[PDB]
Formats: structure tokens, C-alpha cells, sequence
């Protein structure tokens, strides 16, 4: 028999609880493709006024 | 016997009566970043990028220019020198053109080097760049006056040394043109010498034109043959 029914019974009886969090476990909430196209943000310089390398 | 104590970042050094700051500079082993002066060449303020602070004064004076009196203490690395050489950088490459790729020198440029190591990491610019039409001096010499820095070195060599006097600055602020107006063919002796003047990549080889770069080539020690001189 290959039906998770049953065989779900079994896994969770021999040793520890199972059934959530499988072998597999790339079903849902895997994001292809990644984002739509972010922007990256600048640190503490790039805006100008005070950014003098005698300072830093 | 015609001898000047003066201190550079307090050290004391002898020099001889007429001597400029930065001939004081090179005797302790300081080297100010330079564009219009040289070795072999005259003496010109153009560029303004060997500003170096002495204590006790207003304004900052260049290199070039001032002979040193008695008594000086030349401040090569203060506050306002450090701001004086960023400052001026940021000048000159914001009407240069992106072309390092494309340009015949590669790391043997002076604004490359000078640049990275005195000039600011980023740039404030927004809009601007100047683009100057190219004009063809010699089947020897290639000539893209763009990438020039309008320095005066090669106008001075080409009339004080050369003899020959063709190069010449025609215009006003953005709009200077190095370079012949007549648009006369120069060739003449010591030509291959201008490229080598030049410290940026505004005049190069036309035989050598694209090659190798010169962190790539090995250098090596010859004496020239089929020259009297050698
Ligand atoms: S002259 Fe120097 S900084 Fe200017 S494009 Fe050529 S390599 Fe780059
Ligand atoms: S072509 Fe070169 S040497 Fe002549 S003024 Fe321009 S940057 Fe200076
Ligand atoms: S190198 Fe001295 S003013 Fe240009």
C-alpha cells in the first residue's frame, strides 16, 4: 500500500512523532524566481554634504 | 653659505636660496600630487592640485609657484591639505569622460593613481560632462582631446623645448580647445616624446595604439641603437 493514510500511523508509531516537517518538505512557501525588483539602499554616505574622506 | 633651515612637518632639511616647495618636499622623500610641473619642464600653476597648508596663513599656496623663504613649516598632511587635494580631484574628473576601457593607458595614469589614494571615494555629481570634438595631429601621434585635463604640459613642451610652437589654448571655461587651430599636420623631431609628456590619456602612440597594458608588459633596461646619442 502506498496510501499516507495509513503509513502515517505507522512512522508516527516507530520512534518519536512525526507527520509535520517531511523528508522532502519543499511543497509550500518556496518562492520561485525570487522578488519582484527591489532597490538596494545606501549607507551613511552617497547623499552629499559632509562625505570628506578627512573624515573618514 | 647660501644655505635656508626650513621644516617640513617639522623636520629640518637645507636648501638653496630659489628652490620651490615641492623641490624641499623631494629631499626628505614627500612627494606632492602634481599635473603641470615637471623635471625637465617650466614652472605653471594651471591645475592647482599641489596645494600644500603652511601654518600661520589664510590661503593655501601651491608648490609650483612659492619659492621658500626662511622659516617655513609646510604642513603636508592637515585638515585643510587633505581637503584641498579632494576637492580639486573632484574637479578635474567632473568634466572627464568614462573611458578607461577604451583608453590607451591603463595603470600608468596619473589621475588613476592620484585619484585613489588623495581623491574622495565618491563623487557629489549629477549632471554635466563636456565632450570636445578630436583633431588629428599625426599618423604618430593618436589625439582624443577629450580625456584632456587642459593641464598646459605638452603646449609648454612643444614651445620651450621642441621649438616648434603649434599647440596653443583657444577659448574660454568649458570650452578650451589644446591643440593646433589651423589643423596643420605636426611632425617634427621629439614627437614621440609628447606622449609620454602627457599624463593622461589624451595623447597617445598611433603605431602602438592597443596592445597590452602596462601592468601586463615586463620591463626591461636597453640602450637605444641607430641613434648617435644612444
Ligand atoms: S586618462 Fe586615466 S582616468 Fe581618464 S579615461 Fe584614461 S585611464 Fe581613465
Ligand atoms: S593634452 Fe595632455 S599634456 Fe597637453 S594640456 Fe591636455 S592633459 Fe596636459
Ligand atoms: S602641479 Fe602645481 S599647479 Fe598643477
Amino acid at each position: 500500500a502506498s496510501a499516507t493514510r495509513f503509513i502515517q500511523w505507522l512512522r508516527n508509531w516507530a520512534s518519536g512523532r512525526d507527520l509535520q516537517a517531511k523528508l522532502q518538505l519543499r511543497y509550500q512557501e518556496i518562492s520561485k524566481r525570487t522578488q519582484p525588483p527591489p532597490k538596494l539602499p545606501v549607507g551613511p554616505s552617497h547623499k552629499l554634504s559632509n562625505n570628506y574622506y578627512c573624515t573618514r | 653659505s647660501n644655505l635656508i633651515e626650513v621644516f617640513v612637518d617639522g623636520q629640518s632639511v637645507m636648501v638653496e636660496p630659489g628652490t620651490t616647495v615641492l623641490q624641499a618636499c623631494e629631499k626628505v622623500g614627500m612627494q606632492i600630487p602634481r599635473f603641470c610641473y615637471h623635471e625637465r619642464l617650466s614652472v605653471a600653476g594651471n591645475c592647482r592640485m599641489c596645494l600644500v597648508e603652511i601654518e600661520k596663513a589664510p590661503k593655501v599656496v601651491a608648490a609650483c609657484a612659492m619659492p621658500v623663504m626662511k622659516g617655513w613649516n609646510i604642513l603636508t598632511n592637515s585638515e585643510k591639505t587633505k581637503k584641498a587635494r579632494e576637492g580639486v580631484m573632484e574637479f578635474l574628473l567632473a568634466n572627464h569622460p568614462l573611458d578607461c576601457p577604451i583608453c590607451d593607458q591603463g595603470g600608468e595614469c596619473d589621475l588613476q593613481d592620484q585619484s585613489m589614494m588623495f581623491g574622495s571615494d565618491r563623487s557629489r555629481f549629477l549632471e554635466g560632462k563636456r565632450a570636445v570634438e578630436d583633431k588629428n595631429i599625426g599618423p604618430l601621434v593618436k589625439t582624443i582631446m577629450t580625456r584632456c585635463i587642459q593641464c598646459t604640459r605638452c603646449i609648454r613642451f612643444a614651445s620651450e623645448i621642441a621649438g616648434v610652437d603649434d599647440l596653443g589654448t583657444t577659448g574660454r571655461g568649458n570650452d578650451m580647445q589644446v591643440g593646433t587651430y589651423i589643423e596643420k599636420m605636426f611632425m617634427s623631431e621629439l614627437s614621440g616624446n609628447i606622449i609620454d609628456i602627457c599624463p593622461v590619456g589624451a595623447l597617445t602612440s598611433k603605431p602602438y595604439a592597443f596592445t597590452a597594458r602596462p601592468w601586463e608588459t615586463r620591463k626591461t633596461e636597453s640602450i637605444d641603437v641607430m641613434d648617435a646619442v644612444g
